[PDB]
RNA sequence: AGCGUGUGCCUACCCUACGCCGGCAGGCGCGGGUAACCCGUUGUGAUGGGGAUCGGGGAUUGCAAUUAUUCCCCAUGAACGAGGAAUUCCCAGUAAGUGCGGGUCAUAAGCUUGCGUUGAUUAAGUCCCUGCCCUUUGUACACACCGCCCGU
RNA sequence: AGGAGUGGAGCCUGCGGCUUAAUUUGACUCAACACGGGAAACCUCACCCGGCCCGGACACGGACAGGAUUGACAGAUUGAUA
């Protein structure tokens, strides 16, 4: 009999906290300062969906989570 | 209903078992008549424990 | 809908024994002794022996009432 | 999420769906009959259930 | 005559899908283990079946110490 | 723990409609015996019931794998010093007399 | 020198046909994990050794890929192709041939390891 | 012939009878059973004789079994005819040979708990070994002989 | 001076000797040694090459619309569609 000897890696590791802008300037934009905006995000036209779902954009395969749509030309 | 259990809550000293024993009797008693005949003699006030199942069939 | 009938012993068993262990740590102190159940047609009455009853009813019997409910949302037996 | 990893694979001898009815004990459970009881705590009560030593 | 093909030694093996004939004593035994494939793949049922031990795994250290006596 | 707090204010609402209760311990599993089909997860709503019976301030008994509770006065009192609801509403469960 | 057949079929031709008769003329070993079924997490190693194989310069030896996939192959056409696998506390790399039907992944790990004999003293020696 | 087991408070897992047919459990349908109702009237001795590793046939469907689940046929030949010191159990339906059912559980056993079938050579004794008890006796032991205790 | 079956010839497991991730709790002879009804992947493994969501009716401290909760294959992870 022996300890579990769970020391070898990883000594003590630091929380993970995401540097979440409390300003919406890497979000959304209006780059037109007037009452009528553009919005820098394609339709969906899935009506699955919301009315009000804004999805984001990464390298590729905008990840929703909820529909794991990916825009391919079939 | 036979269950044989190890005596000891441990596992320690010789190796000895309860048997226990649970004897279950069953009779059937067959008769021609109609379903009030069988529930006015039904409550008799049965003494406890003689489970009844009256069946028609 | 329908088990064994040496399941049916055992489980009816099992009432009497857990009701036996639930009313005796319920009333200890209310000198109960002991707990039967009688056979009647679709219905299971049971009677309860005490050395007093006047505290076992106690006032419009609250604790009468309290354990037949907790009996009752218990064992699932029809209202 | 939460359904993306429950419900994967069928667990058919799943131990952990069964403990004693009085203690919770995951050992030496009866099954047999139905008891599902540690069988410490089955013959504590053995001799409520109608169990009883004849033999 | 389609008499039922389950009374020869060595069924279904590689190299021929229909059961050859061989003969002469001293060659059956040798071909009773056909270990050459299993030996070259460098796996561990070759180096089972070569040390005259135990391939599917028969106990031997209280009991099954036969195999060489 | 880990409990939101509509769940919160919906289990408020099941004891104060319920009062006097038994429970069994049931957390992984899916479908209950007895306390299913409410239309709220059932982890979140025995978590729930956790929380209320050991805040604590109100007994517990445990025995035969169940709780049979006995709300204190004193919990009557805090919720209703705490959700504000007069206890002129008389529980519902004052009839068969 | 020709190429070593198996069972004196080749394999390019069965495998572009179903599976009706498929197992007509196979070996046992693997004679029913072919006909056992598809579930989840099986095309991962398919799919590793596609990488691999692609990805990889012709006639040479390709990168070494971790997994401890202990599963089946029912389509032998990765010939050339061939699987490393966790082991103990190292990796293990095992030749591959045309003959796939007959054998499995975990039928070649080696860990029943010689006794460390001892001189046991003080004790019982008699 | 079993003694016995077998399907919802849990719970999603119960025991099982004909056809695709290579030679049968059986990959899919198919009904019965809360059970006395269904499973189920469950030529003189290594030769032919009891198997040393190990290979094919359709595999029961258990991710993985090999880092324990899964059939018999080709007769390829193993000290092939009462066993170091030390030895455990047993006196009649004993022992032993067998299989079968439960507990474990996925019909998971090589374990255990029971059950039958075949079935009996030896002893109806003694205190020799180990140990026990209805006596007397001795003691410097009483932590009770694995004691106490003497000697540079 | 009896005997039969004996542990040795046909179906593996208990725990100590016993390299590291392998010899993993309690049981020091009859009264431990398929015994904890304990048939070891995994939920039961504490010898285990590895991690995480964490636990406060209170005594003291950091101070609110963000101080992160199992929750993406393809550059990878130390088997793992974590």
């Amino acid at each position: 009999k022996k300890r579990k000897k769970k020391s070898y890696t990883t000594p003590k590791k630091n929380k993970h906290k995401r540097k979440k802008v409390k300003l919406a300037v890497l979000k959304y934009y209006k780059v037109d300062e007037n009452g009528k905006i553009s919005r820098l995000r394609r339709e969906c036209p899935s009506d699955e969906c919301g009315a009000g779902v804004f999805m984001a954009s990464h390298f590729d395969r905008h990840y929703c989570g909820k529909c794991c749509l990916t825009y391919c030309f079939n | 209903l036979r269950i044989t259990t190890r005596k000891t809550p441990c596992g320690e000293g010789s190796k000895t078992w309860d048997r226990f024993q649970m004897r279950i009797h069953k009779r059937l008693i067959d008769l021609h008549s109609p379903s009030e005949i069988v529930k006015q003699i039904t409550s008799i006030s049965i003494e406890p424990g003689v489970e009844v199942e009256v069946t028609i069939a | 809908v329908q088990i064994s009938k040496k399941r049916k012993f055992v489980a009816d068993g099992i009432f009497k024994a857990e009701l036996n262990e639930f009313l005796t740590r319920e009333l200890a102190e209310d000198g109960y002794s002991g707990v039967e159940v009688r056979v009647t047609p679709t219905r299971t009455e049971i009677i309860i022996l005490a050395t007093r009853t006047q505290n076992v009813l106690g006032e419009k019997g609250r604790r009468i009432r309290e354990l037949t409910a907790v009996v009752q949302k218990r064992f699932g037996f029809p209202e | 999420g939460h359904q993306q990893l429950y419900w994967s694979h069928p667990r058919k001898f799943g131990q952990g769906s069964r403990s004693c009815r009085v203690c919770s004990n995951r050992h030496g459970l009866i099954r047999k009959y139905g008891l599902n009881m540690c069988r410490q705590c089955f013959r504590q009560y053995a001799k409520d259930i109608g169990f009883i030593k004849l033999d | 005559y389609k008499i039922p093909d389950w009374f020869l030694n060595r069924q279904k093996d590689v190299k021929d899908g229909k059961y050859s004939q061989v003969l002469a004593n001293g060659l059956d035994n040798k071909l009773r283990e056909d270990l050459e494939r299993l030996k070259k793949i460098r796996a561990h049922r070759g180096l089972r079946h070569f040390w005259g031990l135990r391939v599917r795994g028969q106990h031997t250290k209280t009991t099954g110490r036969r195999g060489r006596t | 723990m880990l409990m939101p707090k509509k769940n919160r204010i919906a289990i408020y609402e099941l004891l104060f409609k319920e009062g006097v209760m038994v429970a069994k311990k049931d957390v992984h599993m899916p479908k209950h015996p007895e306390l299913a089909d409410k239309n709220v997860p059932n982890l979140h709503v025995m978590k729930a019931m956790q929380s209320l019976k050991s805040r604590g301030y109100v007994k517990e008994q445990f025995a035969w794998r169940h709780f049979y509770w006995y709300l204190t006065n004193e919990g009557i009192q805090y919720l209703r010093d705490y959700l504000h609801l007069p206890p002129e509403i008389v529980p519902a469960t004052l009839r068969r007399s | 020198f020709r190429k070593f057949t198996y069972r004196g079929v080749d394999l390019d031709q069965l495998l572009d046909m179903s599976y009706e008769q498929l197992m007509q003329l196979y070996s046992a070993r693997q004679r029913r994990r072919l006909n056992r079924g598809l579930r989840r997490k099986q095309h991962s190693l398919l799919k590793r050794l596609r990488k691999a194989k692609k990805e990889a310069p012709p006639m040479e030896k390709p990168e070494v890929v971790k997994t401890h996939l202990r599963d089946m192959i029912i389509l032998p056409e990765m010939v050339g192709s061939m699987v490393g696998v966790y082991n103990g506390k190292t990796f293990n790399q095992v030749e591959i041939k045309p003959e796939m039907i007959g054998h499995y992944l975990g039928e070649f790990s080696i860990t029943y390891k010689p006794v460390k004999h001892g001189r046991p003293g003080i004790g019982a020696t008699h």
